[PDB]
């Protein structure tokens, strides 16, 4: 397969793949291969995009070196190395955020980056972190040291005290930020309850339940208007909830990818579309009706295009 | 002074193509 990583960009319109020979960048909806820059030897385990520009953040095989790659110039322009392993990298026009197993470091997007802030987190081997790219919102959210709590920080007005949200009681397994940067979704390791909070307040906007059996949550994502939300769990299972109606606690739709491989989920071009990128190189598009039933159903192998 | 500003600006502000992938 060669697939080591897959992740959506900030508008979920594109998704990039880290491969053992290099990286690939795809268009989410419709599916199309935009770029495949092989010959990058090392094995890319994390790719971060800054919308549809030319800069990509790549984490090598050793996971100790963050490399910014200018696809226009076809070369590495910035290289930040770390003594510990890099778990994730988040990008924005003026800041480069690097996720470590114990802390979050914010650098500048200059030729020689300048570490601006250091935030402490709990043990974060998943690399949980979200960063609003919107120009009017430089919000950064990461697991706090309090097991189950989320800490929010405005990267612009850093002097303001952070926001400690007592989200869950166990170890956090997934976090998600809406496109507008105003609402955040949380999930514990039990994976039975999903909670959405306000990033500017810190109150439970809505709590949703996916099932009774404990499952490990993989990916969570809002839509544009933050009215719907899709949650992926084990065996490629995706639940689609409604977020702006307290009269709904369950998911109005639920599907499974044909291969049953775990996947990441995000909404597509059509307002009733949900895209699922599975670990086995599978692409799955799901169209639902207002009641939740399936209408169309597209499946393909994106790594073979 | 212009070159001084450039080397002290974010790389997306200097060399970028926000439609490189679309």
């Amino acid at each position: 397969h060669g697939l080591l990583y897959a992740g959506f960009n900030q508008d979920h319109g594109c998704f990039a793949c880290g491969m053992e020979n290099g990286f690939r960048v795809y268009n989410t909806d419709p599916l199309k291969e935009k770029e495949k820059q092989e010959f990058l030897e090392g094995g890319v385990g994390h790719v971060e995009m800054l919308f549809r520009c030319n800069y990509l953040a790549l984490v090598g095989g050793g996971k100790k070196k963050v490399m910014i790659w200018d696809d226009l110039k076809k070369k590495t322009v910035i290289e930040i190395e770390f003594s510990t392993e890099v778990k994730a990298v988040k990008l924005r026009r003026d800041r480069i955020v690097v996720v470590l197993d114990s802390m979050i470091k914010v650098f500048t997007f200059t030729h020689n980056p300048h570490q601006l802030h250091v935030f402490e987190t709990c043990y974060n081997p998943k690399g949980l972190c979200v960063l609003c790219p919107n120009s009017n919102n430089s919000l950064l959210a990461f697991p706090g040291t309090h097991t189950g709590h989320v800490q929010l920080v405005d990267l612009a007005s850093t002097e303001k005290p952070p926001v400690d949200i007592p989200a869950h009681e166990g170890v956090l397994s997934c976090i998600a930020l809406n496109l507008q940067g105003t609402r955040i979704a949380t999930a514990s390791e039990k994976g039975t309850l999903i909670r959405i909070f306000d990033t500017s307040s810190g109150h439970l906007i809505q709590e949703l339940r996916r099932g009774s059996q404990a499952a490990n949550i993989y990916c969570i994502n809002f839509n544009q208007d933050a009215s719907l939300i899709c949650v992926s769990s084990d065996h490629g299972t995706v639940h689609i909830f409604a977020a702006e109606d307290p009269k709904s606690k369950w998911s109005f739709s639920k599907f499974q990818v044909p291969s049953g491989s775990p996947c990441i989920c995000a909404f597509g071009t059509e307002p009733n579309a949900v895209i699922a990128i599975c670990a086995d190189g599978s692409y799955y598009k799901f169209l639902f009706n207002p009641k939740g039933e399936c209408i169309r159903d597209v499946y393909a192998q994106f790594l073979e295009m | 002074a212009h070159s001084k500003e450039l080397n002290k600006l974010p790389l997306p502000s200097k060399s970028v193509d926000w439609t490189h992938f679309g």
